[PDB]
C-alpha cells in the first residue's frame, strides 16, 4: 500500500469484477457499463505466477544424513547431533518467515503499484478533458459515448478533437 | 486574495544514525537498539532452578566427594559450577 | 554472583533482558535467550528520516 | 526516500511539530496556524509499531547445548563442535544485518509514502481550487479562512463553493 | 518498474546518452539539444555504489575448520561432518540467492523511482506553462529559448513571467 490506490483512494474493491483485476466502470448518456483491463492485469499474473521459484528454484535432494532421532543417551556426539539438527531447524524456519513476509508486502505493494500505474496511464490520455474526482474517479467534460469510453480504454483516445468543448465545459 | 497551505513533517534536533540498503549513516527521527550488549553481571535465581556449586564440581557432587556432601540428592535447571571448584577426594 | 531477581536469559556474564532480539554478551546462554551475533550494535529506525532548518 | 517526498520537495521537516508526525501549516488573512494529520501519523506509527515481532515473534527457548569453550586439546570432536557453533554465528550475524537494512530501508520507503500519500489526498481535495508551488506547500486562490483551512484538513473540503472565485484568481 | 517510468510511459532508452543516467532533450526554435542531469545521476549511483558492502561488510577469516573430503569410510563423525558442511552450504547459498534477487529488484525501483522523481521535479517547476504528453514529454506553451531551457534543467526556472503567454496559449 505503498501509492495509497488499493485500500487508499480507491477505498474499495468491485466484487462484481470477475473479468480481470484492474478495470473501468463507466457511466455516459447511453448508460453504465464494466469492463476489465487485460494488460494490468496480466502484467500483475505475470509478476506474481512465480515470485517463489526465483528464490527456491526446486527441492533439494538429500538421501542420506545423520540420526535425528535416538533411543538410549551416548553424551557428545548425540549432543552435536541434535544441536546441528536444531540450528538447521531454526535457520530454515527463520528463512521461511522472513521470505513469506517480504514476498507478501512486495505482492501488495506490487499490486496497488498496477493499480496506480493504470490510474496515471488514464490520466495522462485524458490530458484536459478529464478531473480527478478523488475517489479514483474521472469525470469527463464532453459527449463520451460508447465509442470514446473504448477508446479512453483501448489507449488510442484523441484528446485533441474534444480539447475545446472540455475546455469549454471546465472552465466556463 | 488567496490563502496558503503548506505540509511538512517533524524533525528533532538531534536524530539517530541507522543504516540502510542503500546509505552507510542515514539520519532519522528515532531509533530502537536491536542488540543487548551489557549485562547486570549477576544471576537471577527466578524462575529457574539455580544451583551454586561452591567448590564442587557436577562430577565431584555425583560421585559424593566428602566437601560436596551438601549437594547429596539436589536438583537443578542450571548447574553453576564456579572456577574455585576443586577436588579432594581419591585421585 | 546469584542474585534475587526474576530473569529469563542466563549468560555466564549474569543475567539479561530478552527485550531485544540480538544480543553480544556471551554465545553460552540459557532459557529463552536473543540469538548471539558479532555486531555490538544495530539501529532499527523507528521514525522518519531527519532532515533538520538549515 | 523512493518517493521524493521526505528529503525530496519537502525540503525541510519542522521542529515545531511536536502533536505528530505529518501536519499542515497554514497563512491566510487570519495569520499563521499548525496543526497535526493525526490519520497519517497514526497509519505510519501502526506500521511501526511491530515490524519486528513480525519476523521474530519471540526468543526460542534453548536449554542444553553443546560445550563451546574447551580446556584442552581434542582433536576431530572439538573441532567440529566449533565449526558447527562459529557457522551458527556467521548465519545468524548475517540474518540480523540484513533484516536491520531490509525493515531500516522499508520505515524510510515507508514514512516516506505516508507523505506522499497525505500530500496526494490534499491536492485531490483541493481539485481546481490551488496550486502546488513544488516545495511541498499549496497555493489556494480563493478567500480560505480557518474554517476553510480546517475544512481541507478534516477531509470535508467542498471545492464547488469556491471554483468560480478560484478560477476567476488563477485564469484572470 | 514501480512507478511505471523505465520500461512504461518513457518507453525508450537513449543510446545517444553517454553523458549520464538522466537527462533532458530538448527540441525549440533554435534547434534540438540534449543534456544529462548530473544530480539524479549521482544520486542513483551513490545509492547503488555500495548495497552489497553494507550487508555483508567483508570476507570473514576462517583459517582451521572440519575437514570436508575423506578417504575412507568412518560413519558417525564422517556423516556428521558431512551433514554440517552441506546443511553450511545449502544455508549460504540461499542467503546468495535471495541477497542478490532482493537487491536486483530494489536497484530496479530504484532506478525508476530516481526517474520518476526527476519528472514530477520538471513538472513541477513548470506549474501551468507545460502539459504533460503523456510519453515523460512536457509540451512547453511559450517561447522558450535555449536560456529558458537551460533554467528549466537548472532548477531556476520562473515560470510567472510566462503565465500570461503559456496560459493564452493553451486555453485560448
Ligand atoms: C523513540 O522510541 C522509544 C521507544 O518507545 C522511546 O523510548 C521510550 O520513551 C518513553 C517516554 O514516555 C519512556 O517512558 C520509555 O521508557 C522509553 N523506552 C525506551 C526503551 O527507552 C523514545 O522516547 C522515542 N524517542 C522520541 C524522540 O520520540
Ligand atoms: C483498439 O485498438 C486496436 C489497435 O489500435 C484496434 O485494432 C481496435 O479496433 C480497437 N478497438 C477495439 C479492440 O474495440
Ligand atoms: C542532542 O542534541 C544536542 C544539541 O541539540 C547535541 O549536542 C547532542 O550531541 C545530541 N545528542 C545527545 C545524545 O545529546
Ligand atoms: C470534521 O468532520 C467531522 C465529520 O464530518 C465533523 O463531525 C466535525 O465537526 C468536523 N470539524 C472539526 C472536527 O473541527
Ligand atoms: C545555474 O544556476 C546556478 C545557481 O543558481 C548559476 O550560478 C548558474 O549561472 C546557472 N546556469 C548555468 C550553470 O548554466
Amino acid at each position: 500500500g505503498l501509492f495509497g490506490a488499493i485500500a487508499g483512494f480507491i477505498e474499495n474493491g468491485w466484487e462484481g469484477m470477475i473479468d480481470g483485476w484492474y478495470g473501468f466502470r463507466h457511466q455516459n448518456s447511453e448508460g453504465t457499463g464494466q469492463a476489465a483491463d487485460l494488460k494490468s492485469t496480466q502484467a500483475a499474473i505475470d509478476q506474481i505466477n512465480g515470485k517463489l521459484n526465483r528464490v527456491i528454484e526446486k527441492t533439494n535432494e538429500k538421501f542420506h544424513q545423520i540420526e535425528k532421532e535416538f533411543s538410549e543417551v551416548e553424551g557428545r556426539i548425540q549432543d552435536l547431533e541434535k544441536y546441528v539438527e536444531d540450528t538447521k531447524i531454526d535457520l530454515w524456519s527463520y528463512n521461511a518467515e522472513l521470505l513469506v513476509a517480504l514476498e507478501n508486502q512486495h505482492t501488495i505493494d506490487l499490486t496497488d503499484s498496477e493499480m496506480n500505474k493504470l490510474f496515471e496511464k488514464t490520466r495522462r490520455q485524458l490530458r484536459e478533458n478529464a478531473e480527478d474526482m478523488g475517489n479514483g474517479c474521472f469525470k469527463i467534460y464532453h459527449k463520451c459515448d460508447n465509442a470514446c469510453i473504448e477508446s479512453i480504454r483501448n489507449g488510442t483516445y484523441d484528446h485533441d478533437v474534444y480539447r475545446d468543448e472540455a475546455l469549454n465545459n471546465r472552465f466556463q | 486574495s488567496t490563502a496558503t497551505l503548506c505540509l511538512g513533517h517533524h524533525a528533532v534536533p538531534n536524530g539517530t544514525l541507522v543504516k540502510t540498503i542503500t546509505d552507510d549513516q542515514i539520519e532519522v527521527t528515532n531509533a530502537t537498539e536491536l542488540v543487548q550488549s551489557s549485562s547486570t553481571g549477576k544471576i537471577c535465581n527466578n524462575p529457574h532452578r539455580i544451583l551454586d556449586g561452591i567448590d564442587c564440581t557436577l562430577i565431584d557432587a555425583l560421585l559424593g566427594d566428602p566437601h560436596c556432601d551438601v549437594f547429596q540428592n539436589e536438583t537443578w535447571d542450571l548447574f553453576v559450577e564456579r572456577s574455585k571448584a576443586f577436588s579432594n577426594c581419591y585421585p | 554472583p546469584i542474585d534475587t531477581c526474576i530473569s529469563e536469559c542466563i549468560t555466564p556474564n549474569g543475567s539479561i533482558p530478552n527485550d531485544k532480539p540480538f544480543q553480544n554478551v556471551n554465545k553460552i546462554t540459557y532459557g529463552a535467550c536473543p540469538k548471539y551475533v558479532k555486531q555490538n550494535t544495530l539501529k532499527l529506525a523507528t521514525g522518519m528520516r531527519n532532515v533538520p532548518e538549515k
